[PDB]
């Protein structure tokens, strides 16, 4: 659907509506809180693939 | 004129200090600093591990 049509507000209904249009359902979300999940993950990634000697003293 | 049955004899040096003789010492220190070296080894360069 998202390939064909151009508007990009439709997701996953997770109550059991009929229909999937978020416009209806009530539901915004900030740009801000959405952009970290992104910039802390992969920002993160980058740390625990670069490790390769893993050293654990025992206490 | 002795004072006792035996008298054993002193170590030099004190007891549980460490000494040897030889190139085998320096050979242990530079295989020291080659285990040091071998942690660092992939570090270097931009495509380096933390």
């Amino acid at each position: 659907k998202q390939l064909k049509e151009k508007i990009s507000n439709i997701g996953v209904d997770c109550l059991g509506y009929g229909s999937n249009d978020m416009k209806e359902l009530f539901v915004v979300d900030p740009f801000i809180g959405k952009k970290q999940q992104i910039l802390l993950a992969t920002q993160l990634c980058r740390m625990i693939l670069k490790i390769d000697n893993v050293i654990i003293s025992g206490k | 004129m002795n004072f006792g049955s035996q008298t054993p004899t002193i170590v030099v040096l004190k007891e549980g200090t460490d000494a040897s003789q030889g190139k085998g010492q320096i050979i242990s220190n530079i295989n020291a600093c080659v285990a040091v070296q071998e942690a660092l080894k992939p570090t270097l360069g931009p495509l380096g591990s933390d």
